[PDB]
């Protein structure tokens, strides 16, 4: 029952593949994209990271490359993983 | 054009399902219906409209000289590039109009709208006027230079505001290949390839043709609804954009009709065929362009170009340009 | 009505696609198919069915006296208001039947179901019986008073349980304007406005009319499926609701047929035309009403009125009321 | 079969909309269109295709001997069970091919594809060859044993790797009842029940029949697109799967045609009718099976069976098996 | 890298615009609506609030006005915002 | 304003009803299913639990029965419920 970071990136629909590829390269395990919408239509990534340096590094890349002209907010929760083979103990945990 | 025509044609065509459905969805939207044509239904209407348009494009290409089409294709390209430059020397240069905004608004007005083209083809049929059946296949030869020119003259103005701000590279192939993969244009490219090589006459006369005007009426409703939503986007940007959105499609069409009319003389291109070129020209990208321009010109403000092209560009090329350039070709018919 | 008719008509109409598709989706649902007509496909079926119904509504209004329609419109209204009051003096007053529950169940039974109306029009056509082509446009004159009366007699009973509990204001315009903006009723309102002013004959005979009975069979499948899901909702509320859901649509129809029949005498209104009024009356809101009543009567329990209207109201006005009130108008045909 | 036929038929049928749309969606997918037929549009195409196929299935059952159909139904079953066992003694036994993988890949190749069957029926019509109109209703008698046999011979091999690993129960009814509730097969079961008991001739000739080939062209585009996506799935599993996916559908068909051909002799079954059996046999489940096999054989790797059935199973039974087994029945026509 | 509250309102589909307008008035920056469903079809707001008094005040209004006759559960997470112009430092952060 | 656990199960589409029934039996109040997708198409349960023993017990059952052959990650957040009749005070809270 190990701990991890829930990095959330809720941003513009266009970026989907461009952010999906930034995550794929970070060394992140996997991610979950949702369709969403809102004011302040949208997209939402949920990325679980082992290190916090990774959740930041991902949030740093998406905000260096895309966030001066596309909208979107990156917030981090702090969750706690009970199961998942590619993450908690490969078995049990 | 004859005033006695453009008036006749207009009040006539304003009573046709195609236009009646545009201003129709403009007023139920203006009364705030909770009506919504599902997103899934409007992408399959586009697929039908554009495979159909492409199936005959491709079926009549397998007879045509590929000399007859030479001049209209090169004019089809030169307008797409020019229109962007016109938005550059005549709107970008006005106050409170960021150039990178106008260059994107020029790339949508250079780019084509299929649903406006489609609305213009089922008008020419409806009004017993004939056009090259490969005239539809001019559409991609404009949709792509215009988008490209906007992206490339944009990422130049900003490389000039870089080299100036210091004293005191744009990959084109990927964007004209991305443009070629868009759903709409791919729908066409498939219908075209089908009717050149395969024999899709069976399913065309029993499916893609019967439903063309019926699904277009829906799409025309859709496009006059999404034309009203984007109107709030215009208050947020300059008010020069409203003057351009109005008069640019009547200017862009004449320059095409004039060019078009170089082939009721040179290579025989029909009066119907230049109406299709003029209406392709006047149309404003709407669906395909705004993503391609969000991406290559990101500092562009989508109120400036998505609000110009969709709120006023489309309702004018359907409502006013089709009955005006049908009426011009029609006056060229004396006696 | 003749027993020799209502039996003939019933076993006949039970073999028609319209009804065969209702009880059809009732039994594949009862066998638990994992079948699902997508939400997007059932809202466009409603749009088609209701623009079509509205296009002829509007196309035959541009000949009609607007005197012929006077009496059926006022009866169209008076039933919608009355039906709510009948649910108030005959179900709300029974045990374990909260009045605010019955008043909502009366506002759905006063409100109209287009898909039941649509099922009744393609029966009258199918059975070579004729009706005013603006008879469809009676539908909104009932759908809205009934909903309003339910909302307003509800928010009165609760203002009387307030003023009583102490001793020891309802905005109507916004709800009849919200009702007017619903997708279904707007689909109609657009088809109606199109066929009065524009000339949509072209696209009607080539699209909206050919697909009416084909998309209705799907909608009739849908409506007999969603009729079975809501059956669990009835066990949770009283069991007086099941008696009302059964006999109310046969009572509401006769009161309409009787009123209707005041114009095979007074203003000439057709025998087909009063079958349309009787079937409009018997139908039970299903889609449009339940949101409008969730909102204005929120203390109402949606098992009571959504389970009454959709699980039994609709399968009875389609299965039993259409072949019964076609059969009554038919017996009025002696010799 | 005649080489002079299977070549003629192939280059001919490769130019028909049905096949032209399969390889058509195979190449726009291979060029990476961003084109997507919405999920909602492809489930209603399946519903239409399969209610239509079922409405005539059921309408011609209400004349037929139910003796004529006896032998083709029992061969329809025996192939579905056999095909699974063939995948068990001829692919499961090869290296780097987990048996529980091959048994699932055999249960998809035993199971039927409606869209391949549908593509084969509108070919037989198109090529002026006739078949029992209840031939469609053979489809579920194969789709279900094959799925069941795969699930039950799988959960036996694993109960034998249990009892062996120690020395050193499968509920069938629920899976053939789950199989019966699938959307596709239910769509059929409803169309069948409608045309036996009710009289859906009206809506069939005006809706379900006109759109069959038009919606099939879309589905055939879809199925050649989703055929290219799954190709990456094949590199991840063995490379024996690619040899099976190619030659198994040409073997499975002949065994059916041979069996089929026991009734141009025994009970009169048509040459068109055995082409339908052979093509039902060769087809590879695609949509219905992979969920039913994800569930009953979960240790099975969905790259092995979903990549075999959808990437190569379907493009071969449409592209190569239809023009080969139309051509075999056609050579049996000497003089 | 400033902290904030993740106020979640998962409630009935009908309320969408009536709750979307209660949020818009609170002084909340923006929000994210999802389509969801469940037992106990649905809707889900995710609202990020600077103060906790705001996340409560929003949760107080939606529960005073709508929660005696419509269903729905309002829970608060406690996240930590890395980027977003209208929230964390307008730049960097 | 009582505290609770946000148990998240993001797993394969097939399992929807099989996991929806494991949750229904746990003694859990309700749940929220979303449609999602991702790499590493999908599904996501959000379950709010009174005890942590329940959030684990649910996560234990879904991982004993389904997680050796179907994919999916179960992580727990730790939220704080402000309203909801079937959970916080039946009234106010
Ligand atoms: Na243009
Ligand atoms: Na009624
Ligand atoms: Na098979």
């Amino acid at each position: 029952a190990k701990p991890a970071n829930k990095l959330v990136i809720v941003t513009e629909k266009i970026l989907l593949k461009k952010i999906a590829k930034i995550i794929d390269e970070s060394g992140a395990k996997g991610y979950t994209v949702m369709n969403t919408g809102g004011k302040g239509a949208n997209i939402k990534f949920e990325i679980l990271t082992e290190t916090r340096e990774m959740a930041e590094e991902i949030a740093d890349r998406v905000a260096v490359k895309y966030f001066n002209d596309y909208a979107g907010i990156i917030y981090i929760c702090s969750a706690e993983v009970l199961y998942g083979h590619t993450f908690c103990g490969p078995e049990g945990c | 054009d004859f005033l006695s025509n453009f008036l006749t044609d207009f009040v006539g065509q304003l009573q046709s399902p195609t236009l009646a459905f545009l201003i129709g969805g403009m007023v139920i939207a203006a009364l705030g219906t909770q009506l919504v044509i599902p997103e899934a239904i409007s992408t399959i209407i586009v697929f039908m409209l554009l495979t159909k348009i492409g199936l005959t494009g491709g079926m009549a290409i397998r007879n045509s000289n590929l000399t007859e089409m030479l001049l209209p294709v090169a004019f089809s390209v030169i307008l797409g590039i020019l229109i962007v430059f016109i938005a550059r020397f005549t709107l970008a240069k006005l106050p409170n109009v960021r150039t990178v905004d106008a260059l994107a608004t020029g790339g949508l007005f250079g780019a084509v709208s299929g649903s406006t083209m489609a609305a213009a083809l089922t008008t020419l049929e409806e009004s017993k006027i004939s056009y090259e059946a490969w005239a539809g296949a001019l559409y991609p030869f404009m949709d792509i230079p215009a988008l490209v020119t906007a992206i490339v003259v944009a990422n130049i103005y900003l490389n000039k505001r870089k080299r100036k701000s210091a004293a005191a590279r744009v990959k084109i192939w990927p964007i004209i290949e991305e443009s070629l993969q868009g759903p709409a244009l791919s729908a066409m490219l498939l219908g075209l390839a089908l009717g050149i090589f395969t024999k899709p006459e069976s399913v065309y006369e029993g499916f893609y043709d019967p439903l063309f005007r019926g699904l277009l009426s829906i799409l025309m409703l859709i496009m006059g609804m999404e034309a009203w939503s984007r109107i709030g986007e215009l208050r947020k940007v300059a008010q020069w954009y409203v003057v351009y959105s109005l008069i640019a499609p009547i200017v862009h069409g004449f320059i095409a009709f004039g060019l078009g009319m170089i082939a009721h003389y040179a290579t025989g291109f029909s009066l119907g065929g230049v109406v299709v070129l003029a209406v392709i020209a006047a149309s404003s990208s709407d669906i395909s362009g705004p993503p391609t321009l969000r991406a290559g010109i990101p500092s562009a403000n989508p109120s400036a170009y998505i609000g110009s092209s969709t709120a006023i560009g489309t309702p004018i090329a359907i409502g006013v340009c089709i009955p005006l350039f049908i009426g011009l070709a029609q006056t060229l018919g004396a006696g």
